């Protein structure tokens, strides 16, 4: 749904959703953590600006 | 050949010194920002993953750039 | 909840998170007697208003 | 009420460190066991007795 | 049956439950035994992304050479503007611009909606 539709008029929003991700980041398993990694990464490239950079850090940990 | 050294062998490897940076890259001043030669309990370190601290080198983007281009850029090695 | 519990994580846990009791099922059941455990007719008690809601 | 328990929790960060981490700090004390604490010094350092 | 005639105040209970450590973090101590809420909020697109590692006039009205109003004004490649006597004199030294230092060759156009904008009526 994130990469198909615009960033702005998601409803829940980006900055509200990616802070949720990095703790599934530890959650083991592979189908998260496969389908989470694809899901930040995303992020990554579309819209940097919202979580601030020390997020990002405890996301590069 | 014809020696069963193994080419390398100890007698002059034995005291030779580790490295040191080009005079140029030397210049951008990275060799004080971290001292490789030659300190975080493991409780200290884990928090740093949660915490965690920015700005660790504070090197300066414009300097890095113009050591390889504009200052060293016929900068060639001595010998 | 007898289901996943063995795949949590290994040795990662600390003393808390391996030992503790997790709040999550007591909050399920207070969520469900809710209106019961939280009700206006009471013999004695202060109304409070949460913050941002009309809960009372 | 949860104090019946006992168990408890530092507010500080988070926890438990990574495997990674146990081995490197493990395979030092064993070398400083064995080496009975003594400081083997590097080859280019110019030259405390050594054993 | 909560009684006929009373005014209770409400009181606020403005202290959330949010879990100080999950908050910032992501991580708390406590696990799935935490006392409190744990629910993990960011704030609003404060930071802007700019990288170091790779109704505005920008018309002066005076010159950047007489100092003095425009008169038979000059255009160039650029937006720049200067009078006719101005751009003339420039290149009797200066390759470039006055301003920029890009390439003018020399090159100037009648200006006069320069005149316009400094018309009170515009065009
Ligand atoms: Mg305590
Ligand atoms: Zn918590
Ligand atoms: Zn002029
Ligand atoms: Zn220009």
């Amino acid at each position: 749904i994130t990469s198909v539709m615009d960033l702005d008029k998601l409803q829940p929003p980006i900055n509200q959703i990616l802070p949720t991700l990095t703790p599934i980041l530890r959650n083991k398993h592979r189908k998260v953590e496969v389908n989470t990694i694809k899901f930040v990464g995303l992020i990554g490239k579309l819209a940097p600006t919202y979580a601030p950079p020390k997020e990002w850090m405890r996301i590069c940990f | 050949w014809q020696s069963k050294k193994e080419y390398l062998s100890g007698r002059s490897l034995l005291g030779k010194r580790p490295f040191e940076l080009p005079d140029i890259i030397k210049k951008t001043n990275i060799e004080q920002m971290r001292s490789t030669l030659p300190e975080k309990s493991l409780k200290e370190a884990s928090r740093a993953r949660v915490q965690p601290k920015m700005g660790a080198l504070d090197l300066d983007y414009k300097k890095l750039h113009d050591v390889f281009f504009k200052i060293g850029a016929n900068w060639k090695p001595d010998h | 909840a007898s289901g996943f519990e063995d795949s949590m994580q290994f040795k990662k846990l600390t003393h808390a998170q391996r030992t503790g009791l997790s709040q999550i099922p007591n909050r399920r059941f207070t969520l469900w007697w809710s209106p019961t455990i939280n009700r206006a007719n009471v013999y004695v008690g202060f109304l409070v208003q949460l913050d941002l809601t009309g809960i009372f | 009420m949860n104090y019946l328990e006992g168990v408890g929790s530092k507010k500080g960060g988070g926890g438990i460190a990574s495997e990674s981490q146990f081995n490197l700090q493990r395979r030092k004390e064993v070398e400083s066991l064995l080496s009975k604490g003594e400081n083997v010094p590097y080859t280019f350092q110019d030259e405390q007795v050594r054993s | 049956n909560q009684p006929t005639n009373i005014r209770t105040t409400v009181l606020m209970d403005f202290q959330p439950d949010v879990c100080k450590d999950y908050k910032q973090t992501g991580y708390c101590g406590y696990g799935d035994s935490c006392k409190f809420l744990h629910s993990r909020d960011d704030f609003k697109t404060g930071w802007k992304l700019n990288q170091e590692w790779n109704d505005l006039e920008k018309i002066p009205f005076k010159c950047t050479l007489c100092k003095e109003d425009y008169k038979s004004p000059v255009v160039t490649n650029c937006g720049h503007y200067f009078c006719g006597s101005c751009f003339a004199k420039d290149m009797k030294k200066g390759t470039k611009c006055f301003i920029c230092h890009k390439e003018t060759h020399g090159s100037a156009k009648v200006a006069s909606d320069l005149q316009k904008m400094l018309n009170k009526r515009k065009s």
